[PDB]
Parts: structure tokens; C-alpha cells; sequence
């Protein structure tokens, strides 16, 4: 709809139709009054949904076959742009979110190679002071592994 | 005496504990230090009628 | 003379905004985490939107806009009363008509000049001014709240 | 004679609020694990608009 009433995609429209170049003067200044007439030939109704009326479309030309086909190709032409714009707003939207996630990913990599060296200090430690101390007893403490690394120490 | 003395030497050689939360933490700051990326020039608006 | 000339905006889409937008939605998830206060607040766009459009209307812009503009300096007789009240008479020029949703109307600016030619480049130079200003001022409010973030993850 | 001027004002951003701001939302961020406060309050910029 907003593609529908926009005055460029009228002003382009008519640039790119036959209907328009087999009219041109060649003077400058009659051909943009001649396309600024026929951009008010399309005119846009918006609709309301509390009456149940619908948005309209309605254009005007100088013979009947040629209001029919023009304000065909017109919509279609609408239509086209209007998937482009989707399609390019799509393609940002995607870039943004792998952008968002590849962000993400880094993030919990690093996490989880600091959580990472984090034990493995801590596995150094209690390697060197349980050589220090001879507790070479596999089996010290009823609890199994997940120990807490504060008292890490206590296994063989 | 042999226990206690190696619970105090290992808690002082391991250091605080940290949960998940404070490493998350930090590496989200890590990035926020990074700084942002400031582009100029970028348009805040679209043409629905360009001016002739 | 007195030619006319009128232009109609409207939101951006995401692949125009840059990297602006990958960095205030960055921002936004972050306060999704902290300090909940997202309550589906309207999306960056509609922010950029809002900034280019009181920057559009504000009666500083147009004056810094016709200070520069090089088409006032060569009306310039050299009085300070006459600068002024020519500068003020140009300023009154620049008209905004906002635009109502209900209608399905749009905002739009209609610039006065002296020549035909000079409706258009002097609107479509303003319209650049104040979406520049505009974008340089969202960029300072994305290095304030950067910067206030940061400072309250260092604290945290 | 009677001369005459004019001024428009509207609310001011994070950046030219300085670190009032920062303060605020720490003492809004302890306010909201305590004595419940409306999720869609006004923010801090509308409040010192208000003010102003």
C-alpha cells in the first residue's frame, strides 16, 4: 500500500511506460508538465475496516484498453517493488542477527576457555601440594568428583 | 594437623570461587571495553516523494 | 517568485541504518538482561525516525541550514537589519506539515525558493542537513549510553 | 518599545544529563528487587524535563 501512494513509484512508472515517450514533445518543459498531469491520473482511496471498505486504485488515460492495461502493469509494477524492498529488508535483518550470534558464540567460547584454565590452575596446585604432603592415598573422602575446588586436594 | 594445614595451604593457593554469572560478567565487559563503532553519514529516512 | 516545492519521508529500513542498528539492538538486549524496562518499545527505527523528524521541524536547523546554504550569501546587502529579517523571512519559508496515521498521511516539508531549479536543490540539501545532524546526534547518544553501560558493569 | 523573543525546548538526552543519570538508574535498578515500581515508568530524561 505505502508503494501504491507513493508519488516516486507514479513519477517512475509513467517514465518507464510506452504510454508516456510516445507523448513526449521534446521540450523540456512540456514533457514535465505532461508527467506531472498524469501522476494525479492515479489516484489511491485508502479503505476502512470499520465501514468493510476496501483500498482502491483508480486510473485514467485517454482510451479504454490503455486504462485497463496501464493500471494493470502499474499494480504489478507496485507489487515488484514493494518484494524488492521486502527482500532487501530481509537481507539486513539476516546479516544483523549472524552478526548478534556470531558475537554470542565468541563470547561463550571465551567463557568457557577461562572456566577452563581456571581448573586446570587449580588441578597444578593441588597437584603440587598433595607431592608436597605424601597423601598418595587414592581414596580420601566419601564424596565422588565435583568437588568443590577449594578442598580439590583431597584425592590421590 | 596434616589435613587442616593442606585445606588452608590449597584454599590459599586456589583463591575465591567464581560461579558462571561473574565470568559471563566479565566477558560481556570485556566486549563493552572493546567500544562501539561510531559511522557517520548513515541516512534516518526514506523517500516517499523525492523533491523535483 | 516564489516556486515551490514539497518532499515526503518516511521510516528507514534496516539495511540503510548501518551499524547503528546492530549496535543500539546490542544495547537493547543488554538492558533486556538489566533493568527490564524493553516492555516491546518501539524498534530502532521508529527511533531514527522520531530524531529525523524533530530535527526536521526545529527552527535551529533551518536557520544553521540557510546560514550555509550559499544561496543566502549572495543575498546578503551587508546591513545586520536586513541579514536578519531575510534570514527570519527564509526560515518562515521552510514549512513541516506532520503527518497523521488515521488519514494514512504522511510528514511532509515544502520549501520556497526563487527559481524553479532552486526548489529542488535547496530541498534536497536540507533534507540531508537534517538527516546528517540527526544521525550525529544518535551517534552521541549511542557513545553516552555505551559508556554509561560500561561503567555500570564495571561496577557490577 | 516591547520587544519580544522566543524559545522551544524539549527533554534533554543521556548525554548532557551528565552522571545523574548513571546514579538514577543504580537507584532505580535497587528499586525494583524492593518495593515493586511500575515496569513502563517514565525515565529519567522525562522526569528532569518535567522538572526543568
Amino acid at each position: 500500500v505505502m508503494q501504491l501512494a507513493s508519488w516516486d513509484t507514479r513519477r517512475e512508472f509513467w517514465l518507464q511506460t510506452d504510454y508516456y515517450k510516445q507523448r513526449m514533445v521534446g521540450n523540456s518543459k512540456a514533457d514535465a508538465a505532461l508527467l506531472d498531469e498524469m501522476i494525479n491520473n492515479i489516484q489511491f482511496i485508502p479503505g476502512d475496516f470499520t465501514r468493510a471498505v476496501n483500498d482502491s486504485v483508480k486510473l485514467i488515460a485517454e482510451t479504454a484498453p490503455d486504462a485497463n492495461n496501464l493500471l494493470r502493469q502499474y499494480v504489478a509494477f507496485a507489487s515488484q517493488r514493494a518484494a524488492s524492498h521486502l527482500n532487501d529488508e530481509l537481507k539486513g535483518a539476516w546479516a544483523a542477527r549472524t552478526i548478534q550470534m556470531k558475537a554470542q558464540v565468541k563470547r561463550q567460547e571465551e567463557v568457557a576457555k577461562a572456566i577452563y584454565d581456571r581448573r586446570m590452575n587449580s588441578i597444578e596446585q593441588a597437584l603440587k601440594i598433595a607431592e608436597q604432603h605424601n597423601i598418595s592415598r587414592s581414596a580420601t573422602d566419601v564424596p565422588a568428583e565435583e568437588l568443590p575446588d577449594s578442598e580439590m586436594f583431597l584425592l590421590g | 594437623r596434616p589435613m587442616l594445614q593442606a585445606r588452608l595451604e590449597n584454599l590459599q593457593a586456589v583463591g575465591p570461587a567464581f560461579d558462571l554469572d561473574y565470568d559471563q560478567n566479565r566477558a560481556m565487559l570485556n566486549t563493552l571495553n572493546v567500544g562501539p563503532t561510531l559511522d557517520p553519514r548513515f541516512q534516518t529516512y526514506r523517500y516517499l516523494r523525492t523533491p523535483e | 517568485q516564489e516556486w515551490s516545492s514539497t518532499a515526503i519521508t518516511d521510516r528507514p529500513t534496516v539495511n540503510m541504518l548501518g551499524g547503528y542498528y546492530s549496535q543500539q539492538q546490542f544495547l537493547r538486549n543488554l538492558d533486556v538482561r538489566s533493568n527490564m524496562a524493553s516492555a516491546d518499545q518501539p524498534s530502532v527505527m521508529d527511533e531514527a525516525y522520531k530524531e529525523f523528524v524533530m530535527q526536521l521541524a526545529s527552527w535551529d536547523t533551518r536557520r544553521e541550514f540557510w546560514l550555509q546554504t550559499d544561496y543566502y550569501k549572495q543575498r546578503m546587502v551587508g546591513n545586520s537589519k536586513a541579514d536578519a529579517a531575510l534570514l527570519d523571512e527564509m526560515i518562515n519559508n521552510i514549512q513541516f506539515i506532520p503527518g497523521d496515521f488515521t488519514r494514512a498521511v504522511n510528514d511532509s516539508v515544502k520549501l520556497i525558493a526563487e527559481t524553479a531549479p532552486d526548489a529542488n536543490n535547496l530541498l534536497r540539501q536540507y533534507v540531508a542537513f537534517a538527516s546528517q545532524r540527526a544521525a550525529s546526534h544518535l551517534n552521541d547518544e549511542l557513545k553516552g549510553a555505551w559508556a554509561a553501560r560500561t561503567i555500570q558493569m564495571k561496577a557490577q
